[PDB]
């Protein structure tokens, strides 16, 4: 358990698994949804991931 | 988003200085602007991020004929802010006319600060109602701000002048200011002078130096009102999401505030909820009934106890309000700030819409009408004269505040499908 | 390839002297012509490789009635160049007529230098628009150079005369010069006198000695514009490959320049990109929109950060230009020079085509038309008289610059399939 939580930092994974993935932080999320308003309200048949990643970087 | 503060009036500039000093102490900020040595938390709303991480307060000080600004000038905290945002009669119409002729350069300063900010959310106002110079000019600026920016929010912190008398013309001035506040503001935070004075004489044994203490009180209240934004959680980390619950209708936008410790320098949340529902913890003065109540808690909280507390206080029915509809209490949680010693770390705030302030307004409506009827108290001021030779703007504001009191009393009834 | 420089006009000879002094200091060159003791880098464009490795500057100084050339003469840097390339009224037509009669020997000097050079790429011009003697003769030489060499490039560095007034006949002279610059030049680097003057009064506290500082500014800009050729990388190590991207159409060939440090005597590239897009770092003054933007960076750069910076600045949309087509920003990288102490080693340059200079031209078009309409400002100069008894060349240049402004405003529109 000692080597797993220091050399690979197992606990940081849980701490970032709530804050981000389970939407546990929300300073991030409200600005994220704000930037993703005009893009996601537009129909997603013409949506490709490269437009998401670049605005995601600014938001994070 | 990003909020700019405006401060005007002598007491307003006092509480603005105290508020900025309180946030500099609260966050990891030196009074030079430098980040502290031991500084996670957000300072990206009221503090510009400058070149040496200098959290320069996003504040615009408006004044005319400065006296207390000189005392601001010789201070170690005169290097935290003032990137030159400081710009140099006690009648409403006097301050209105003076603000009229210099509207352009101060609006240019506002646009300069808007350009300096990347985003914008709101202009929060430090105001003193019937403060002399603050009256009239503050109404003028409020009208200008609502005109130029129809996409932004306006919050007003102000005290209501009541000291049980003094000035025979101030109810006229406060009535005109209230007319402007009703129409040209989006949400109003109301404060009472005699109530805070009585609490200051209560918990302490002072009679004169009330200003120095009331600055602390309003600073604590305002910082508490912003803590969940300043210390990021995830419930209502925007102003607009918080304000949306508090305003049930655009005619009732006045908010009653409290503070759970009257002095905080290990009770549970159940006790202080019962304390907060007692009116001695409430700092703003048929049945008067709340429409909607919100509370914000910051301290050492167990998350199961808040649920069972809500159960028990709900069953005890200590919420002496009868609405006309489905509106209920709302809970919120915030973080206790570091670097500040706090005994009994549990501290709460309340934001509630209560009809009782109508009676206070009615007191002024009685007074002004009385002085209107005898007509020996308008005193024939000249600014009032060429601004309005017939003085029908006072009648207009009387009409509006009458409609406001009627809207209040229609809201008191168990149907609001009928209006007043 | 190999580029020869021509310098004429008092300010042009000033900045040529400063430029050559700056490159002698920049490279491992003594002011005698000798290579320094500690001298990898290319000096094979502007410096002839002489007998003792003497990097003799490939420069031709053109002057008439010399005054500042005497001050050039008594200098330790009068032994770096002058292998006898120096050859000894303030009207356009005066300088035109004087250059007309001695066109042959100066063209013989040009052919001599062309024979002395093994290869050839371009003649870069140091010019002062409406500098008196420089005006007219510079246009004449520009026409001659375009005539004799249809296979070479012409670059023009010049300042545009605006000091908010002075000379009542200079808009006529600058208009004729601009007509010649539009037709007889391949690419023009434009500079503004009042803008550089304002920046000099800004970052420093000078009011008179602006020349001595502006020499440094233009020298730094021009050397920065040539650094990737002088310090060999592999992107656009030819002039023509660099110029090809910058010119979107042969009618728009005026280039806006900046400089990222207003003073450089450890920020990242992301910050200074945001700085460079702010117009206070831009040194040349409906919506005005760029057509094509390029930037050149020289400093301590991490190669991953430039990619993510381009991502973030692209997403932030700080590029307030709307094109009519597909044209976008272009990045470039250069080497920081040795032997020069630089704090905040990151330094950048921008080359962008922007429509806003049309308005500046329009200012002159307004002025000249005004002085044409009143007709008390032509002053009846005799050189202007026998050169053109009817003064229809001014009408011709007015026609051309009107077409130019219309081409500008057609380029502002989101289609350039329509012309102006």
């Amino acid at each position: 358990l000692d080597v797993l939580n220091k050399k690979y930092s197992l606990l940081d994974h849980m701490q970032a698994m709530r804050r981000y993935l389970l939407l546990g932080q929300g300073d991030f999320i409200r600005h994220l949804m704000d930037l993703l308003k005009p893009e996601l309200v537009r129909p997603a048949t013409t949506l490709y991931q490269h437009n998401l990643t670049g605005i995601l970087e600014t938001a994070v | 988003r990003e909020i700019i503060t405006l401060q005007l009036g002598q007491c307003g500039n006092q509480i603005g200085f105290e508020f900025w000093k309180q946030l500099c102490a609260e966050h990891g900020i030196s009074p030079e602007g430098i980040v502290e040595e031991f500084a996670t938390d957000r300072k990206d709303v009221f503090f510009y991020q400058a070149d040496d991480e200098h959290y320069i307060p996003r504040a615009v000080l408006l004044d005319l004929e400065p006296r207390v600004i000189h005392s601001i000038l010789n201070s170690p905290y005169a290097k935290l802010y003032n990137p030159e945002n400081i710009y140099l009669g006690n009648n409403w119409a006097s301050g209105f006319s003076q603000g009229e002729k210099i509207h352009e350069d101060i609006f240019d300063i506002i646009d300069r600060e808007a350009d300096g900010s990347d985003s914008l959310e709101g202009f929060v106002l430090c105001h003193s109602i019937a403060g002399g110079t603050g009256s009239g000019l503050g109404s003028y600026l409020l009208e200008r701000l609502n005109d130029r920016y129809p996409k932004k929010l306006v919050q007003t912190y102000s005290v209501f002048p009541n000291q049980d008398e003094d000035v025979v013309v101030q109810p006229y001035n406060s009535l005109l200011t209230l007319k402007r506040l009703t129409q040209n503001a989006d949400c109003v935070v109301v404060l009472d002078n005699t109530a805070l004075n009585r609490i200051a004489t209560d918990r302490l044994h002072i009679q004169n130096p009330s200003f120095s203490q009331i600055n602390q009180l309003v600073s604590t209240i305002m910082s508490a009102s912003t803590t969940t934004l300043r210390y990021p959680g995830y419930m209502n980390n925007d102003l607009i999401g918080l304000i949306a619950s508090l305003i049930p209708t655009p005619r009732l936008h006045f908010l009653m505030t409290g503070y759970t410790p009257l002095t905080t320098d290990k009770t549970t949340v159940l006790d202080v909820m019962r304390r907060l529902l007692q009116p001695k913890n409430v700092m703003v003065s048929t049945n008067h009934c709340y429409i909607a109540i919100l509370n914000i808690i910051q301290g050492e909280v167990d998350p199961t106890q808040v649920h069972k507390s809500l159960q028990r206080i709900r069953e005890r029915k200590l919420a002496n309000f009868i609405p006309w509809g489905p509106a209920s209490i709302q809970v919120a949680l915030s973080r206790k700030s570091p670097y500040l010693p706090s005994a009994h770390r549990v501290s709460g705030l309340m934001m509630a819409n209560h009809t009782s302030i109508s009676s206070l307004f009615e007191r002024t409506c009685r007074q002004y009408d009385k002085l209107r009827k005898r007509e020996a108290f308008l005193e024939q001021f000249r600014k009032e004269d060429m601004f309005k030779d017939n003085f029908d703007e006072m009648d207009t504001s009387r009409e509006i505040v009458q409609q406001l009191i009627d809207e209040y009393h229609a809201a008191t009834r168990p149907d609001y499908i009928s209006w007043g």
